[PDB]
């Protein structure tokens, strides 16, 4: 076997302007809070912003330590370009790992955009996604943990079939995962941890075990609750 | 590998998450039920150690 | 199937356990004679022809058969009442404190 | 307490509040025997006129509706099932506490009656479509009416059973354990 | 020139009394969030304290000036506090033998 191109790095643009409720929802008392196994609700709010990026990375480093990682923390398109084409130029033919979370921010646009600028008010900005296009050109991967990722892939594959209709002058070879489909809406049960989709793609044993302890109608073996499989 | 672990939770709920390249589904198949029969031997003892 | 569960547990011994729950489950929701008649006949059945497997969880298959003795065509206590006889005839000391 | 009400608010939210509380002492006496039509239609019309607005009204109006339901004259009850449908399409995941209750009344009151039938086999697809996965704890509590009249529904053509063979459909996954039960009196049918 | 007042008398037994209580009887290691820059501090700190040499005393203040500059930044906005992480025995009394506070 050849090719051993590995991963760069991680670009964590962990969106959530935490506290503020992006307008298009509406919670209940029971609602799903947890990310990484922490709640910000209970904790040291602007202050907690930064302990979940090193947390999320370490998890990462599980899986492997041998490429980098920049915790990026509400990003405006400023911050955005430095981050990913900085990564971008250090290594050119190696696999990007672009990671994300759509939180204190709306449902994506048709045309695949997102709304954080100097955290004022879950700010619309356009993503700049048809020239990450080009820095994500060489290979990369993707994950886009939102209510609507399914629509960011389709809505993809329209810039992509934009650039086509440049390059008519690596279409997708990289890798993306999706936390839903397009016409779907994340869950709301409060017995989720609400990073749902990265909790299982970064620890998916505690996943498996917090699932299945729920999941049957008799409990064949009786004896087990939540504070067991935790120990 | 924990991508098909995901789609096993997410059809329990309304999700049906997506991939790059063209996968086929995978939920149903035999080799999860081992998985749930090895998870039911290790927690028959836990309740004790 | 009960027979053969001493020598390929990889594809028999699953397989068994998810009829085992869907059966305790139709045993837990079924309306219907004919069906509640079926299942503790099918269960009953079952346990002295792969005995090992019940071993481990016998205990909230014989809550639910006290629970059909319990409150009601007899054919459905005839059946429960000849698979406790099963059941303990298998079990041995374990059964002490039913 | 109108004057600590109005001396406590912002013009807009008042007319409703008030419009509820007015509505809510005649809700909680048996003047709505005749009533009853009027209020619940004007509550129906008031939630349907704000959504998330009126979310804030059910501590109060739930609970209240619950006890008038259980305590009505059947040949008007039955309209009430309507009425909580519509109410449910609005209310959407908040109604989650209630729906032990909710479920509770479909259980005491579903029999051989064609008009109570249709419209709870209706009701049905309401709680679904807000309940969209969470709905499977309450499934086996209605498994128990639904294999009966499947298999016993003198009606023309067993037509409400023809109904409910659409209504089934929706339910996608959260049925996935019960399929063993459910399928068989499908297979006798066709 | 008053020095016994803040230095020898507050800081070494206030990290005594952060190592022993809040270190034990209360969270010990988010106790210590603060407690182990307050211990940097508190090392110069009882350097100077039996030295009397004036470097040992600005090393101290500038570390104490860098923890309470944390500090200073975090007691404006605490506001509703867990019962047990405020002492893991508290919360956990029930249905005593004594009548309602006085």
């Amino acid at each position: 076997m050849k090719d051993r191109m590995k991963t760069v790095s991680v670009a964590l643009v962990l969106c959530l302007n935490v506290g503020v409720d992006p307008p298009d929802v509406v919670k209940t008392t029971p609602c799903a809070r947890l990310e990484c196994w922490i709640d910000p609700l209970s904790m040291g709010p602007q202050k907690a912003l930064e302990t979940i990026g090193a947390n999320l990375q370490k998890q990462y480093e599980n899986w492997q330590p041998r490429a980098r990682y920049k915790q990026s923390l509400d990003p405006t398109v400023d911050e955005v370009k430095k981050l990913c084409t900085s990564l971008r130029r250090n290594a050119k033919e190696e696999r990007v790992l672009f990671h994300y979370n759509g939180h204190g921010v709306p449902r994506p646009t048709v045309n695949g955009e997102v709304w954080v600028f100097n955290k004022n008010y879950t700010q619309y900005i356009p993503l700049s996604i048809y020239d990450l296009q080009t820095w994500m050109g060489s290979p990369s991967i993707f994950v886009y943990d939102c209510s609507n990722a399914g629509l960011i892939v389709k809505s993809f594959k329209q810039f992509a079939l934009q650039r086509e209709q440049e390059l008519e002058v690596s279409m997708k070879n990289c890798i993306q995962l999706a936390a839903c489909e397009a016409t779907e809406l994340l869950p709301m049960i409060p017995d989720l941890p609400a990073d749902l989709f990265t909790s299982c793609l970064t620890t998916p044993i505690k996943i498996a075990l917090r699932w299945f302890c729920m999941q049957k109608c008799v409990s064949l073996v009786p004896g087990v609750t939540l504070d067991l499989i935790e120990k | 590998r924990n991508f098909l672990l995901a789609e096993r939770i997410m059809r329990s709920y309304n999700c049906t998450p997506v991939s790059s390249p063209r996968l086929p589904p995978t939920y149903m198949h035999a080799m999860w039920q081992a998985w749930d029969l090895a998870v039911d031997i290790c927690l028959s003892q836990l309740p004790t150690i | 199937v009960g027979r053969l569960s001493s020598m390929n547990p990889a594809f028999v011994m699953p397989f068994l356990r998810k009829m085992l729950i869907q059966i305790l489950t139709e045993l837990e929701h079924s309306g219907i004679g004919r069906i509640k008649e079926q299942s503790a006949r099918m269960l009953g059945h079952l346990v002295s022809n792969a005995p090992r497997l019940i071993r481990p969880y016998m205990e909230p298959i014989l809550k639910a058969l006290i629970l059909k003795l319990k409150d009601p065509n007899p054919g459905v206590i005839n059946n429960v009442l000849a698979t406790i006889g099963e059941l303990a005839q298998v079990s041995g000391l374990e059964m002490r404190k039913w | 307490e109108m004057l600590v009400n109005m001396g406590n608010l912002p013009l807009d939210e008042f007319y409703p509040a008030v419009s509820m509380v007015a509505l809510m002492r005649i809700f909680r006496d048996q003047s709505l025997s005749h009533h009853h039509t009027m209020v619940v239609q004007a509550i129906t019309f008031i939630f349907k006129s704000l959504g998330l607005k009126c979310v804030q009204f059910l501590p109060q109006v739930m609970p209240t509706f619950l006890n008038v339901i259980r305590v009505c004259d059947g040949a008007i009850r039955e309209f009430l099932f309507q009425q909580l449908g519509m109410l449910v399409s609005f209310v959407k995941s908040h109604i989650r506490p209630y729906m032990d209750e909710i479920v509770t009344l479909m259980r005491e009151f579903w029999v051989m009656n064609t008009s109570i039938q249709s419209t709870i086999i209706l009701l049905i697809e309401q709680i679904v479509v807000a309940l969209g996965g969470e709905f499977k704890l309450y499934l086996p509590q209605l498994i128990p009416h639904m294999l009966r009249v499947f298999m016993h529904d003198n009606s023309p053509g067993r037509i409400v059973s023809i109904k409910l063979l659409a209504a089934i459909q929706l339910f996608g996954a959260n049925l996935d354990d019960y399929l063993h039960l459910l399928l068989p009196p499908i297979v006798k049918l066709f | 020139e008053r020095n016994v007042k803040g230095m020898f008398e507050v800081l070494e037994p206030l990290h005594a009394m952060m190592e022993r209580g809040p270190q034990t009887l209360k969270e010990t290691s988010f106790n210590q969030a603060y407690g182990r820059d307050l211990m940097e501090a508190q090392e110069w700190c009882r350097k100077y304290m039996k030295s009397g040499n004036v470097k040992d005393l600005t090393q101290a203040w500038d570390l104490y000036y860098h923890v309470f500059r944390r500090i200073s930044k975090q007691l404006p906005q605490l506001t509703s506090l867990e019962l047990q992480y405020v002492s893991p025995k508290l919360l956990m009394c029930r249905d005593l033998e004594l009548a309602v506070p006085g």
